[PDB]
């Protein structure tokens, strides 16, 4: 199945993945695309930041679904 | 001359700091008649007598899992244990009590309460049974294993503090070894099933029994040569023998399902333990593991929890296992220890500190 | 009893700027009673130690000392003016500082549930669902308790690295933060607040057993806030989220300038914040007050005439009381340790 990550500039990178992925994974599948370290991604879908031991299942996304990404900026 | 009670599941161990053994060891149980009557002419009974009359009378453990659960036989027990067994009056010496590990807070309160308002005593404290059996061992930071009569405690301490997040509790330990001997003795053909042959199993058990270094060589050669038969004489005369009882029964312990328990094993559970500890600390815990208690007293445990653990750890820990001699009542001494110390006259509770803040007072000043 | 605990007590090698200042004033309530006369020099230390201003009062204390010192044992005020020079303060083990922190963060917060009618929160859920990203949930339920505006408050941090950037970037304390990059996962603990998960707690101020972060100081930061500001024990350094905060009051300001009580609804905000990042473990206070003080955000306040408390108190007797015993626990616990251990060496 198919999900997209928008990111602040409303660019959206498409992804295939399987429900049982779980964030960890999802959050490593962009840094493979795009380049982004995983530790600095934070993903949000319905308004909850997505905790990455759980998997797309546990919080009900199908396919289609957007997610939304914010990269962290610390020093 | 300070007090010092160990409030033990199935023994109570009272003496006097400064003494290197508690001077009274009887069974924490107290004992009420069965049937009016055998009243007539005399109320209740505490400890060694209470289980010589057990026939004319209902047996409780006010204190079973480690935790004292009925205020009123407790009571009587502290009474029996300052009266009887000590023979002194307790407003006139301050008393140490112990506590078991994650103790409720109102617990704690209640021993307070019971020691000032009922016994008048003049300072008492309270300390956890597994740091004062470090304290004993010299040591401030470690992880004791304490195994007693009705509970085990897997007890990480760090300078001195117990880890409420980390301490495990399981219930298996030495009652549950008697049972299991029992009914391992009568599978062989030997029939002990009496509260009092339950008496003698508990004798076989501390004088005969012993770990195993590998489980199944030990089952081995027991099934292979006499060399670990043991004779056994009974009061009556009869004489008996053990062979892989020996073992098969303190390997409950590292192997619960001996007996429908589903639980982890002494050494399962030691490593859980040191795995809700953050990493920092770890190194410390694995090289201070301190066994403790009636039920470590097992010839041979140093050396199979040596080999248990560092199957469970990471190739390179560095592991010690300390098991004293004297680690049978290593809780009392570490408390006999503690009461003596200088420093420790400005620690105790006093009788004025007490009727200016109650019971609470306990969570201010022992921790 | 008093003049002997204090000295063994003085004898800790761990001793902090914090744990001096609490433990002399410990012994001159003691020494001298409620004499009204020094009243007021126990009601300056505890507002001068609230402030962090260790400093200064570690030198009205030894100065109190001299000017009473036939009231006194010349032997304790001995120790004490000798210990004072050499005395330090860590972030990583600030610990007489992190429980009084979080007994505060108690003490303010239902000061403010008995004061607050809480209308400024039901107001500022307009001020959110305007400058929200389009990511973050609109707030559509009415605030009826005070945890119910806690856990809107908190959900500002869903701005944080977007709406916010604009002004964490005018800020020239922000970059001298110094929290490690390094994930390093989750340990549990049964401390509340600000505490550490490994230190020894009151057995009637625990909590049920759950996970916290672990979080480290990088240490190689020039400069850093850590190093700059060592009264402060670090929790996760400077609270980025309190622009994102900002963002949210500045909207609130603007649209609500006429308002007579602005400043009293304001300080509602600002010091149930403060409270809530203190006993969820986020952020001690200067983590977060010491962003909020920076000029060119306070030029927002001033310009719309708000003069914010910062959460000072008019007392914090009993959270400074319960620090003192704390200290003393602890101080004449290593004392107990260090006889214990030098008695094992002699058998
Ligand atoms: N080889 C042995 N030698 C001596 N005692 C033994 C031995 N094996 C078991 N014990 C058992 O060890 C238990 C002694 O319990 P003890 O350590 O006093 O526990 P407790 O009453 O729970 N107090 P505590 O350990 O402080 O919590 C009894 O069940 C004894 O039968």
């Amino acid at each position: 199945m198919q999900i997209f990550v928008k990111t602040l500039t409303g660019k959206t990178i498409t992804l295939e993945v399987e429900p049982s992925d779980t964030i960890e994974n999802v959050k490593a599948k962009i840094q493979d695309k795009e380049g982004i370290p995983p530790d600095q991604q934070r993903l949000i879908f319905a308004g909850k930041q997505l905790e990455d031991g759980r998997t797309l299942s546990d919080y009900n996304i199908q396919k289609e679904s957007t997610l939304h990404l914010v990269l962290r900026l610390r020093g | 001359a300070a007090l010092v009670i160990d409030n033990g599941s199935g023994m109570c161990k009272a003496g006097f700091a400064g003494d290197d053994a508690p001077r009274a060891v009887f069974p924490s149980i107290v004992g009420r008649p069965r049937h009016q009557g055998v009243m007539v002419g005399m109320d209740s009974y505490v400890g060694d007598e209470a289980q010589s009359k057990r026939g004319i009378l209902t047996l409780k453990y006010p204190i079973e899992h480690g935790i004292v659960t009925n205020w009123d036989d407790m009571e009587k027990i502290w009474h029996h244990t300052f009266y009887n067994e000590l023979r002194v009056a307790p407003e006139e010496h301050p008393v140490l009590l112990t506590e078991a590990p994650l103790n409720p807070k109102a617990n704690r309160e209640k021993m307070t309460q019971i020691m000032f308002e009922t016994f008048n005593t003049p300072a008492m404290y309270v300390a956890i049974q597994a740091v004062l059996s470090l304290y004993a061992s010299g040591r401030t930071t470690g992880i004791v294993m304490d195994s007693g009569d009705g509970v085990t405690h897997t007890v990480p301490i760090y300078e001195g503090y117990a880890l409420p997040h980390a301490i495990l509790r399981l219930d298996l330990a030495g009652r549950d070894l008697t049972d299991y001997l029992m009914k391992i003795l009568t599978e062989r053909g030997y029939s002990f099933t009496t509260t009092a042959e339950r008496e003698i199993v508990r004798d076989i058990k501390e004088k005969l029994c012993y770990v195993a270094l590998d489980f199944e060589q030990e089952m081995a050669t027991a099934a292979s040569s006499s060399s670990l038969e043991k004779s056994y004489e009974l009061p009556d005369g009869q004489v008996i023998t053990i062979g892989n009882e020996r073992f098969r029964c303190p390997e409950a312990l590292f192997q619960p399902s001996f007996l429908g328990m589903e639980s982890c094993g002494i050494h399962e559970t030691t490593f859980n333990s040191i795995m809700k500890c953050d990493v920092d600390i770890r190194k410390d815990l694995y090289a201070n593991t301190v066994l403790s208690g009636g039920t470590t007293m097992y010839p041979g445990i140093a050396d199979r929890m040596q080999k248990e653990i560092t199957a469970l750890a990471p190739s390179t820990m560095k592991i010690k296992i300390i098991a004293p001699p004297e680690r049978k009542y290593s809780v009392w001494i570490g408390g006999s220890i503690l009461a003596s110390l200088s420093t420790f006259q400005q620690m105790w509770i006093s009788k004025q500190e007490y009727d200016e803040s109650g019971p609470s007072i306990v969570h201010r000043k022992c921790f | 009893k008093i003049e002997l605990s204090i000295s063994l007590s003085l004898d800790s090698p761990k001793l902090d700027e914090s744990d001096f200042i609490l433990l002399s004033v410990k012994y001159l309530e003691k020494s001298l009673g409620k004499k009204k006369e020094f009243s007021g020099f126990f009601e300056d230390i505890e507002k001068l130690y609230f402030k962090q201003n260790y400093k200064e009062a570690i030198e009205k204390i030894l100065d109190f000392c001299k000017k009473n010192e036939s009231l006194l044992s010349e032997q304790v005020v001995q120790r004490l003016a000798e210990v004072a020079p050499r005395l330090k303060s860590n972030p990583k083990d600030n610990e007489s500082r992190r429980l009084y922190e979080t007994l505060y963060a108690d003490h303010l917060e239902s000061v403010i549930k008995q004061e607050s009618d809480l209308s400024v929160f039901n107001e500022l859920r307009d001020s959110y669902n305007a400058v929200k990203p389009e990511y973050a949930v609109t707030h559509e339920t009415e605030i009826k308790t005070l945890d119910e505006a806690k856990q809107f408050i908190l959900s500002f941090v869903m701005l944080n690295d977007n709406v916010e950037l604009p002004l964490k970037a005018q800020s020239e304390r922000y970059p001298k933060k110094d929290r490690s990059r390094e994930e390093l996962g989750n340990t549990p603990s049964a401390n509340p607040g600000i505490m550490k998960p490994n230190s020894p707690n009151f057995t009637d101020n625990l909590v049920p057993v759950r996970d916290v972060p672990k979080i480290a100081i990088n240490e190689k930061v020039a400069g850093g806030y850590s190093k700059t500001k060592p009264t402060t024990p670090f929790v996760a350094s400077l609270s980025g989220t309190t622009y994102s905060l900002m963002v949210v009051l500045t909207d609130y300001i603007e649209k609500h300038k006429t308002d007579k009580d602005i400043e009293k609804k304001v300080n509602q905000i600002i010091n149930l914040w403060i409270s809530s990042y203190i006993k969820e473990g986020y952020h001690s206070y200067s983590e977060v007050v010491d962003v909020l003080t920076e000029p060119f955000l306070q030029s927002i306040f001033d310009k719309a005439n708000i003069k914010l408390n910062y959460g000072v108190l008019d007392d914090t007797h009993a959270e400074f009381r319960k620090a003192q015993d704390y200290v003393f626990g602890l101080t004449i616990q290593s004392a107990m340790h260090h006889e214990l251990q030098e008695r094992f060496k002699n058998k």
